[PDB]
């Protein structure tokens, strides 16, 4: 079938592009957690490290490049171009209690102890908790001027379609990745709290 | 990009055993999954057994649990399906399917030609 994972990825990319364009065209990153964007850039770097190694397709290599370039550009806009609007005093999450336990968890709990599997397991675990600095920022201030409704919609459609993908592959193909599913549920629950804080604190 | 060849099928008695093999050829990817399907005459295709490129994870359809065994052999680019205590309902054309588990690889999805398995009553 492979329709839910594709539309899920395209919805994920749309969210990334919307945020990058929002920061660029509004000339501000007010309300954005630079630490979460740094974690997302690290997710794509560790997952797509076999970019120039391992050529499979031109859609495959270019899409990996699009995600990396957009994630690095968003980090560039937050910490270099429009750093005057970066609320560092509110982006106070100590990401050491994320990277270090996620790193230890990837060495402990994985499907196979090999450098490529550990690296993939790291990026899976990290992506599930990468939004935490953003969550703690909005919970602290009640604000997210740069976070738009369409940005959150495509993030939510990305999580919903991945959920459909898990169910479809399990029932029709017998496939299930317990690590990816458990981490994906954690990520989806965290995104729902992300959506809950924005609707309750930022909107009204 | 990848060609798959299945062998090991044929005719066997009820209660007999057969081992299918899926030989992979072409250019590999680092993380993949391989699934056995079967399509009995007049029925829809259904998954039978599933395996990944590494780890101890396996999965078997309800109707073949306890009777079938899927296993790996990376030294040969081969995955086996051991089918023990075969019943006439297992008569079908069996297909192996390899999928790239990496991101953005929606069409790295390849199928064998199929092998006939018939179980006499
Ligand atoms: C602060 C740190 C936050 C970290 C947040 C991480 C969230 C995702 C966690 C997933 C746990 C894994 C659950 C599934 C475990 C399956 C293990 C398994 O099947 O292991 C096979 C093993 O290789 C046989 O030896
Ligand atoms: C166990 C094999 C299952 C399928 C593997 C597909 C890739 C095979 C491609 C090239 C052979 C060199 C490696």
């Amino acid at each position: 079938m492979n329709i839910f994972r594709l539309t899920g990825d395209l919805s994920h990319l749309a969210a990334i592009i919307i945020l990058l364009l929002k920061i660029w065209k509004s000339r501000s990153c007010a309300g954005i957690s630079g630490k979460s964007q740094l974690l997302f850039a690290l997710v794509f770097t560790t997952r797509y490290l076999d970019l120039f190694t391992s050529f499979i397709s031109l859609y495959n290599t270019s899409m990996k490049l699009i995600y990396i370039a957009c994630s690095y550009a968003t980090v560039y806009l937050i910490y270099m171009k429009f750093k005057a609007t970066y609320d560092g005093n509110h982006d106070t999450f100590r990401v050491e209690f994320l990277i270090v336990p996620v790193g230890g968890l990837s060495f402990l709990v994985n499907h196979d102890f090999s450098p490529l599997e550990i690296l993939w397991t790291f990026s899976i675990y990290l992506e599930s908790v990468a939004i935490l600095p953003q969550l703690f920022m909005i919970s602290k201030t009640g604000e997210a001027e740069t976070i738009t409704t369409h940005y959150l919609f495509f993030l939510g459609l990305y999580r919903a379609l991945y959920l459909v993908n898990w169910i479809w592959r399990y029932y029709f193909e017998g496939f299930f990745d317990l690590i990816a599913v458990v981490a994906g549920v954690v990520q989806t629950v965290l995104y729902c709290d992300f959506f809950y804080l924005y609707v309750t604190k930022v909107l009204k | 990009q990848v060609q798959l060849v299945e062998s090991g099928g044929g005719l066997v008695q009820a209660g007999g055993s057969l081992r299918l093999s899926c030989a992979a050829s072409g250019f590999p990817v680092k993380r993949w999954s391989m699934t056995w399907y079967r399509q009995a005459p007049g029925k829809e295709r259904e998954w039978v057994a599933a395996i990944r490129s590494a780890g101890h994870w396996t999965h078997y359809a309800d109707s073949v649990k306890g009777r079938f065994t899927i296993s790996r052999d990376n030294a040969k680019n081969t995955v086996y399906l051991q089918m023990n205590s075969l019943k006439p309902e297992d008569t079908a054309v069996y297909y192996c399917n390899v999928k790239d588990e990496g991101d953005f690889s929606y069409w790295y999805d390849y199928w064998g030609q199929g092998t006939q398995v018939t179980v006499s009553a």
